[PDB]
């Protein structure tokens, strides 16, 4: 259903018309799904070489629609209560050290450099602090 | 529970992330 939009070709710079099989979690995230690791190994787990063609990906894509589009229906509200968890007074805010702390410390433990690409353009304000939720409406924007 | 929302939320920010990527490529 997420159109390629001339993505395929990022992930191919080698002109093989295919991409690395390890490359299709991120292929389906760069077309707009967010999938857990689990997922995508679920996927190609289900005539899948090293590699798999556009056609192969847009087939898999297509009998996963539902699994795949589920992945694409979080909402603001589902993150604020652990957001909270980190609000000191109630303002809205939380500091980039939490911030950090939350996405490497917690749950499956982001990398500190997926953290620093994830920051790359997040505004931190005079007092080292983002606004969680204007933080969070930016990671879901499609 | 937070461990929940907190591997809701890093499922999408790797998303971001990769969505990011390509743009600035």
């Amino acid at each position: 259903t997420r159109a390629n939009k001339d993505i395929f070709t990022l992930f191919d710079k080698k002109g093989q018309g295919a991409i690395a099989k390890d490359s299709l979690g991120d292929y389906l995230r760069a077309i707009g799904y967010n999938p857990t690791n689990q997922l995508v190994q679920d996927i190609i787990n289900a005539s899948l070489a090293s590699s798999l063609t556009l056609d192969q990906i847009t087939g898999l894509i297509e009998v996963n629609e539902k699994e795949l589009d589920a992945t694409t229906k979080a909402k603001t509200e589902d993150f604020v209560k652990a957001f909270q968890v980190f609000d000191k007074e109630s303002t809205g805010k939380v500091s980039v050290g939490d911030l950090r702390y939350m996405l490497t410390g917690l749950g499956e433990k982001l990398t500190d450099a997926e953290v620093d690409e994830l920051l790359k353009g997040v505004e931190v304000d005079s007092n080292g602090e983002i606004d969680y939720k204007k933080f969070i409406e930016d990671v879901l924007r499609q | 529970q937070i461990s929940q929302a907190i591997k809701y939320l890093q499922n999408n920010i790797k998303g971001f992330i990769i969505r990011q990527r390509v743009n600035d490529e």
